[PDB]
RNA sequence: UAAAUUAUGGUCAAUUGUUAGUAUUCAUAUUAAUUUUUUUAAAUGUUUUAUCAUUUUAUAAAGGUUUAUUUUUGAAAGAUUUUUUGUAUAAAAUUUUAGGAAUAGUUAAUAAUAAUUUAUAAUUUUGAUUAGAUUGUUUUGUUAAUGCUAUUAGAUGGGUGUGGAAAAAUAAAAAAAA
């Protein structure tokens, strides 16, 4: 928005500098792990957990904070939903699109997302495992999507799990896959015990941008 | 409460309750003049709010101020006298 | 069950997220304890930074105090390299060969065409600076990087004599670059780093070794102990592989 | 309803009386203006103790200054002769 | 209203209706067994109007 | 109520209260009731002002390779009728998804057909609306329907590509709601026009001798009610509107 | 929320809610009883000083013979008295900034002292409440309604700043000739 | 929040209104938005001594000894539907007895068309579940000469209130596509004869005066003798 | 008055089922037995079997083959009447169909009476397509229920069928067949 | 290492036993209490709603805790439309028993690891952990007074985890959407 391009623009001028001699290292500190609350909070590299009211010499970011969208399926008691979850690498700048994606393979601790191959793309165009993220002008502001390959299957009810309240789950898939390590048939204290949405939440139609009544 | 009348429309359900909330246009009507009446009531009494709100607000402005006065006045003073001592020092 | 119910580790906010996302949007996960690992855990160093336009431009010469003959140093890089090289020998590039290994005091770019003025010019001053201070018994332990990990050196310990190198630095700092306008890549109103180089990657070898040397090497070495060592000898050099089979020595003093 | 009474009310002359509780607010702030009878540093009560002493906040600190030249010796006569009693004086 | 709530044990009369859970609660614990197969033939017996109606038909 | 500062609560890798990601299916109705409303805004905006990637000719020819790097998010108008190389024919005739362009077949020109087509391997998707006829909106020469024979050999065709099983976000329809005027009802005033002297200003208001015709006297509903609209906040028709107006709603 | 809600004491929209002016005391023989405006909050628990805000008064429900005053021969002066202490500064801070709620004894209160309206539910139950039709009220504004401009300023001067500068005071703060 | 009663005047609780505002009060529970809604108990209650004197049979009871005379199975049938319109009549049972399934008629619930309320639905298509009766419903809200941009589901369509009109000149085939009518602001240029408006924004209506009556004779204004 | 507090969340709309109590304790064992036992008790399958875990209802899929499973009445079926009636309990009645009858086999199904039987079941079905399914009609309809109610020579049911033929639905009687039954002649041919 | 005055200022400290050679706070005293007496409490049905549902209604049951108990605004307050912000869960001090010994799902680093990651680990005689007693840091009584001697009550784990917050299963005396 204005910021990226005011700060584009600060940086790009800054580097045209003829005469500077450089920052004093003495007067420009980094930040602390040491602060008062419990939680610890990760911020921007610009930012800092003291307050600084002198603003500092813009920087060109050398690890960039790429975030990756995924689609997941939620176990909800009531059935199947489809929800969004993002991985989120460091991805050095000069990276290649196909390091970006090994980078979210290692970084992924859910054992239902990377399962199969997937392609990244940008407001559904593929991009270029070849090619580095200069090229493609992404700028940690960018929307990264990630495309897995049964993805376009799964407006049939094949790739798409089947959920017990409306199907079959036989022995031969309860020796198997998420139907295994989710223990259908009910235990004591509950099974795994997953999150739960009524079937009356939204309504008779589900979730939409668009409001249909 | 929100008072149910006998002359509501009466459901007839055996699982539920005997009388849902539902108007005769008489007392809807009757409602809204009454309701109005009330309106001119909480008109003049959040007028009353926000006069009190900037009341305060003012006399905040005016009291504070003269607090900053006399303290920076004894804080400046405070300073002198120290760094008197440390000249005696 | 073995330990905390939310392990305090564990406890992560990105603010650098959004205010309204992780609550009702998407969860984002991520491995957040590499980006906090430490200055110290990663063997990372904050060297002088130079501004863009001297950023630009290549190093030609640079302050070096010469290690003399039988160091206790280059023995033990020595050794150092052998058990790096039967550990891997994809090294081998990287590695600096023990002939070439001096203290870097700072680094700076000289200008081809008043080049004779300013090596006269530096060199005296040099000699003016050095004249009062004799040799220095400096410490060598422990290991660090430059350069997003392309070059691996020796830290010197301000343990000892380093106190009165400091200023010494910082008097030919404020003089070569302060007095006679000179790049030096930082701002002369800085101290550099001092540090033995041992490994490096240049530009031209990036691409066959890698954009940053693998920590699993220097790991066990991070902290090792590498040693006293004496210097009665500084030296401004320009920067060439072949001469001497030490770099191409343009001026020297004695601190005695 | 609003207009009739501001009429009526404009109307009277026993309004335009400022009133000390509709007008404003004394004091906003949650600390006094001056120093009430609370007990001092030695746990003394305020009937104890009279303010502006030594427990008091401090108040601070060639040629000739201009503090030299309003001065005068009373062996000359000064200004305007004010008749004072001998007495007083004295 | 009040009379038909009061039939259940809500604790604070909410107007929420809040069933029990006897000791039996479902079929084959209070001894019924299943249900009798229907005999098929013996319900496909025609009734009556309709043979009084083969009587009226014929004729 | 506003949206909370950041999940502290529960594990990330679980993640637990999360408003479903919005899908957009497109064997079903539902697919169309996004797309379309969209569609008439684009073609509105073609009607005025030109817009570069609107206007093509000849289809487009790219290899299996960059296939997907290209097209997805592609829309563009033809002239013909004629259906891209290698896509399987779906017609359209469910009447409920068809049901949602009828703005567009009305106030702009009319739906001769609907047609989704299907690639070989399954992973794009084409959803192609052939137009007949002239607008019934007025098409300005200098815009880039101008350029096309369909409009001002009457079909012509709006092509838009698109992945499947997406939210209704990476389908591109929001890029184009810059708005441009017609200049329709003023260029009878323009130098160009000869009827501009048949043309007589009214300055004054006219002399009224009569007041506005009173309305019908008012019935009182006889029916049970809700109660006050007001107070149950019901916008005033579960319409439109302020809920603190009342106005239209049984009194 | 409560599973078995606390049956006796309901309230609106949970705990603890709106800051409200209440009346209270502990509950004695009528001969002694006081009572205490007091800013808390909308859900009290078993100690009513848990969830306090702020202390208004003492309020005593006895009307009272002045024996303070010299005994006056003016008629007026000479019917019993009620006893009130308000604390007006936090109440006109929390009921005007931090927008209270009221209870309706505490009105009353707060309308004899003239720091409010009579309440709602004071009803001289001799008068009927009014009735109402849109055009003869509509004919009522067209004839008596104020201008603009004059209204815009009443609700600038009511509701924000009072307090304004004249020409003279800007006249004299503006810097003199050295500076100037 | 959005948008109050009254802005806020905290006055009484009651001042506020039954809800504080349109949109759901808790972000965790969607359902609670304000809608315009339907005595559903009364409205459903459909009449059981309708079914009185009767023998209906069930589906699944097929059997030969089982069932009846025609006679007391027509008259069964006509007492079923008498049973089903026995309140008020659903869409679904409007729109089968049309042409085309009634799509483009106006169907207007009885309260939409009577007070200062005008409002009725133009039917863009219609699905039968296999139960007749029940379904979906989409259309075009038609408010006070003003109309939607794109169709919407029909609510209540389920609920017996409905009533509406066939006119051949709104009948659409299953082949072409229901127009939405015009907003009569917009696409059609405003006249005064073909539509009046019966209330507008800042409209009310006048008092009636037999409410008048009875509450004056209520307050006692108006004295009333047994 | 909610039962929000009361219950687990997921039984939040929760309707019609008996006693919902029940579903919040099957996890004990001593429950969940008794739970095998119903489910037994019901039949249909071949295993010892519980309904799964937040699950008030039945799965959709069980209680589908309980359906399947459950033998039809009428094992008999003698005219082609009784095999198309069965057919039609087959196709429409079916657990959870979207499928809805047509007109044309309410025809189709009106043309095979031949006792008096059948014209009940025809009538019945008839019955189904007004009130249950909602089905309009069209102009033959009521040519095909007249040749069938003479088929059978009851005409007692035709007439039953003109004096109120809204409440049946037939929307058009050609007035000639009215005239049949209110007493003249010239029907067919 | 000198006195002081423009003279009582800055607001009250004041102790009461008739004993029995002598040494030592010890019977009978006063004040405060228990012995001691029906003049301050109270009864059940919480309540709306769109109907077998869904909105509103969050700290008095017991168990015995001394290195111990700690927190947000997303609810309401709350004002105009839609996005909109950051601040919090952490600590420090005070801790009883006449005669006194070891304690343990265990520390710290790594990390959204490890029922077998790595290490020369953590608590204790400066009194630990078990065990006994006991409701923690403005409340009383006695007294001229540094003391001695009281202070109730109230947060008791998890197991479809709802809710802004668990405080959620009789026991109000909190007006709970006209
Ligand atoms: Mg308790
Ligand atoms: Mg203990
Ligand atoms: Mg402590
Ligand atoms: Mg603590
Ligand atoms: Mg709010
Ligand atoms: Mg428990």
């Amino acid at each position: 928005g204005h910021y990226q391009q005011e700060a584009f623009e600060a940086r790009k001028r800054f580097e045209e500098s003829t005469t500077y001699p450089g920052p004093i290292r003495a007067a420009t500190p980094g930040d602390t792990r040491f602060y008062s609350g419990s939680l610890e909070s990760i911020l921007h590299d610009t930012d800092r957990h003291y307050w600084r009211a002198v603003t500092d010499d813009p920087r060109v970011q050398h690890l960039i904070p790429l975030r990756i969208r995924f689609k997941i399926f939620t176990w909800v008691t009531s059935g199947w939903e489809q929800r969004m979850q993002v991985v989120q690498i460091m991805a050095p700048k000069d990276s290649t699109i196909a390091q970006v994606k090994d980078l979210v393979i290692v970084e992924n601790q859910s054992p239902y997302l990377c399962v199969s191959s997937f392609h990244l793309a940008i407001d559904g165009k593929e991009l270029d495992p070849q090619k580095t993220l200069g090229e493609y002008g992404i700028t940690e502001q960018s929307q990264i999507d990630a495309i897995e390959q049964n993805d376009h299957l799964l407006h049939r009810d094949d790739e798409r799990p089947r959920d017990w309240t409306v199907d079959e789950i036989t022995a031969e898939d309860v020796k198997r896959s998420p139907y295994k390590e989710m223990e259908m048939q009910p235990l004591q204290n509950l099974a795994p015990r997953y999150e739960a949405r009524p079937k009356g939440y939204f309504g008779r139609t589900y979730y939409s941008g668009m409001k249909q009544s | 409460r929100q008072i149910r009348p006998y002359y509501n429309l009466p459901s007839k359900s055996e699982h539920g309750r005997k009388m849902t909330g539902f108007l005769t246009p008489y007392r809807h009507w009757m409602w809204k003049q009454n309701e109005l009446w009330r309106n001119v009531h909480e008109a003049q009494f959040e007028h009353l709010r926000r006069v009190y709100k900037r009341q305060w607000l003012e006399s905040f402005r005016v009291n504070a101020d003269e607090y900053i006065y006399k303290y920076n006045i004894t804080k400046a003073a405070q300073l002198a006298q120290w760094e008197c001592e440390m000249k005696e020092q | 069950e073995r330990g905390l119910y939310f392990p305090i580790n564990h406890r992560i906010v990105d603010h650098r997220i959004a205010p309204g996302v992780t609550v009702e949007e998407t969860d984002v996960q991520s491995r957040y304890r590499r980006e906090l690992r430490t200055n110290f855990a990663t063997g990372e160093t904050r060297q002088t930074i130079a501004p863009p336009w001297s950023a630009r431009e290549r190093p030609t010469h640079f302050f070096s105090l010469r290690l003399p003959s039988r160091n206790s140093v280059t023995l033990r890089v020595k050794e150092m390299h052998n058990h790096l090289l039967f550990s891997h020998q994809q090294c081998a590039p990287m590695l600096v060969s023990p002939t070439k290994l001096h203290i870097t005091l700072g680094v700076m770019t000289i200008p081809e065409n008043s080049r004779e003025e300013l090596v006269k010019n530096i060199q005296q001053s040099m000699s003016e600076t050095f004249a009062c201070v004799q040799p220095l018994q400096l410490r060598f332990r422990g290991l660090g990087t430059f350069d997003f990990g392309r070059v691996l050196f020796i830290r010197v310990v301000p343990e000892a004599d380093f106190g009165r190198l400091e200023r010494a630095v910082c008097d030919i700092r404020r003089r070569v670059g302060g007095v006679l306008g000179v790049d030096l890549k930082g701002n002369p109103h800085d101290s550099y780093v001092p540090h033995v180089t041992v490994a490096k990657i240049r530009p031209n070898q990036r691409q066959q070794l890698g954009d940053t040397i693998p920590q699993s090497l220097w790991a066990d070495y991070q902290h090792h102990d590498f040693g006293d060592v004496t210097l009665s000898t500084v030296d401004l050099c320009r920067m060439k592989g072949s001469p001497d089979g030490y770099y191409h020595t343009e001026g020297a003093v004695h601190l005695s | 309803f609003r207009d009739v009474e501001e009429r009526r009310h404009s109307r009277d002359v026993v309004n335009e009386l400022p009133n000390p509780w509709y007008d404003y607010v004394a004091h906003a702030l949650p600390f006094p203006d001056r120093d009430a009878g609370y007990p001092d540093e030695y746990g003394d009560l305020g009937q104890w103790r009279a303010p502006g002493g030594p427990g008091s906040p401090v108040r601070g600190p060639r040629g000739y200054t201009a503090e030299w030249r309003d001065l005068r010796n009373p062996m000359r006569p000064p200004e305007f002769p004010t008749p004072w009693e001998r007495k007083y004086r004295q | 209203e009040w009379l038909y709530y009061k039939q259940f044990k809500t604790v604070d009369y909410s107007y929420r209706v809040i069933p029990e859970l006897p000791e039996k609660y479902r079929p084959h614990q209070s001894g019924i067994d299943q249900a009798p197969l229907p005999d098929y033939r013996e319900i496909n017996k025609m009734p009556q109007w309709a043979e009084c109606e083969e009587r009226r038909q014929s004729k | 109520s506003r949206r909370f500062r950041y999940n502290t609560k529960f594990p990330a890798l679980v993640s637990y209260n999360k408003l479903p990601w919005e899908v957009v299916n497109h064997e079903t109705p539902q697919f169309h009731m996004h797309v379309a409303p969209h569609y008439e805004q684009l073609l509105t905006l073609a009607a005025s002002s030109p817009v570069p990637h609107i206007i093509g000719s000849k289809h487009i020819d790219v290899p299996r390779e960059h296939r997907l790097r290209l097209l997805p998010g592609m829309l563009y108008l033809l002239d013909g009728d004629t259906l891209p190389g290698e896509f399987t024919i779906n017609r359209v005739l469910d009447p409920t998804a068809l049901q949602y362009y009828g703005r567009l077949s009305s106030q702009i020109v009319t739906v001769e057909a609907v047609r989704m087509l299907v690639p070989d391997d399954l992973r794009l998707l084409c959803n192609c609306i052939t137009f007949k006829g002239p607008l019934h909106l007025p098409v300005a020469p200098y815009a880039s329907l101008a350029s096309l024979r369909g409009a001002s050999s009457n079909c012509f065709t709006l092509y838009h590509f698109v992945r499947p099983n997406r939210p209704p976000k990476e389908l591109q329809l929001e890029k184009y709601y810059i708005h441009a005027p017609c200049v329709a009802p003023l260029s009878e005033f323009a130098s160009n026009s000869d009827e501009r002297g048949n043309w007589r200003p009214r300055l004054q208001a006219p002399k009224r001798t009569r007041r506005a015709t009173p309305l019908p006297a008012y019935r009182p509903p006889q029916s049970y009610l809700m109660g006050l609209a007001e107070r149950l906040a019901v916008v005033p028709g579960g319409c439109f509107g302020r809920r603190s107006l009342m106005w239209g709603h049984w009194f | 929320a409560r599973a078995v809600i606390k049956r006796r004491s309901p309230q609106l929209w949970g705990a603890p809610g709106a800051p409200i002016i209440r009346m209270r005391g502990h509950h004695v023989v009528w001969k002694f009883q006081s009572y205490d405006l007091v800013v808390e909050h909308t859900h009290k628990r078993r100690n009513s000083d848990i969830r306090l805000l702020h202390y208004l008064g003492k309020h005593c429900p006895h009307p009272q013979k002045s024996l303070w005053s010299p005994d006056t021969p003016v008629a007026q002066d000479r019917h019993l008295f009620m006893l009130t202490t308000v604390d007006i500064d936090a109440f006109k801070y929390w009921f005007g900034v931090k927008r209270c709620r009221l209870s309706m004894k505490p009105w009353a209160l707060l309308a004899k002292a003239g720091l409010l309206p009579p309440s709602l539910t004071q009803n001289s139950k001799i008068m009927p409440k009014p009735l109402f039709d849109k055009e003869s009220l509509m004919r009522y504004y067209l004839a008596n309604r104020k201008d603009e401009d004059v209204m815009a300023r009443e609700k600038y001067l009511n509701y924000e700043n009072s307090m304004v500068k004249t020409e003279e005071e800007r006249a004299a703060e503006r810097p003199v000739a050295p500076y100037l | 929040r959005a948008d109050p009663l009254n802005g806020g005047s905290s006055m009484t609780l009651g001042s506020k209104g039954s809800k504080l505002s349109p949109e759901p009060h808790r972000r965790r529970m969607p359902w609670t938005a304000a809608k315009e809604y339907v005595p559903g108990v009364v409205l459903n209650a459909r009449d059981k001594m309708v079914l009185d004197g009767v023998q209906l049979l069930d589906i699944e009871s097929i059997d030969r000894a089982s069932q009846l005379d025609p006679l007391e199975v027509l008259r069964a049938v006509v007492a079923t539907r008498e049973y089903n319109i026995s309140t008020g009549k659903n869409i679904f049972q409007l729109a089968s007895q049309a042409t085309y399934n009634g799509r483009g008629q106006r169907f207007y619930r009885k309260e939409w068309q009577e007070g200062t309320y005008d409002k009725y639905v133009t039917l863009s298509a219609i699905d039968f579940d296999r139960d007749g009766n029940k379904g979906t419903a989409y259309g075009y809200i038609t408010f006070h000469g003003e109309t939607t941009t794109r169709p919407v589901q029909v609510d209540f369509a389920d609920v017996p209130g409905w009533y509406m009109d066939f006119v051949e000149e709104r009948a659409v085939p299953f082949t072409g596509i229901v127009p939405p009518p015009p907003s009569i602001g917009t696409d059609v240029p405003v006249d005064p004869h073909s539509y009046r408006l019966k209330a507008y924004p800042y409209y009310d209506a006048p008092n009636p005066p037999e409410f008048v009556e009875r509450l004056l004779k209520d307050r006692g204004v108006l004295p009333d003798t047994p | 008055a909610s039962l929000r507090y009361r219950r687990p969340y997921w039984m939040m709309f929760l309707k019609g089922v008996d006693n919902w109590k029940i579903y919040t304790v099957i996890q004990q064992p001593d429950h969940q037995r008794t739970e095998m036992l119903y489910q037994a008790w019901l039949g249909g399958l071949d295993r010892p079997y519980t309904r799964p875990k937040c699950m008030a209802n039945q799965p959709l899929w069980l209680s589908k083959k309980r359906h399947m499973l459950r033998k039809e009445r009428l094992d008999g079926p003698e005219t082609p009447l009784e095999k198309y009636v069965l057919e039609w309990h087959k196709k429409f009645h079916s657990f959870q169909g979207t499928e809805r009858p047509t007109p044309d086999d309410l025809h189709t199904a009106l043309d095979l009476v031949e006792r008096p039987l059948d014209l009940s079941y025809a009538l019945q079905l008839l019955g189904q397509c007004r009130n249950l399914n909602n089905i309009r009609f069209a102009k033959e309809t009521f040519l095909v229920f007249l040749e069938a109610c003479l088929r059978v020579g009851r005409r007692d049911c035709a007439e039953y069928a003109l004096e109120h033929a809204e409440p049946l639905g037939f929307w058009f009687i050609d007035e000639d067949h009215r005239r049949y039954l209110q007493g003249e002649q010239t029907w067919y041919k």
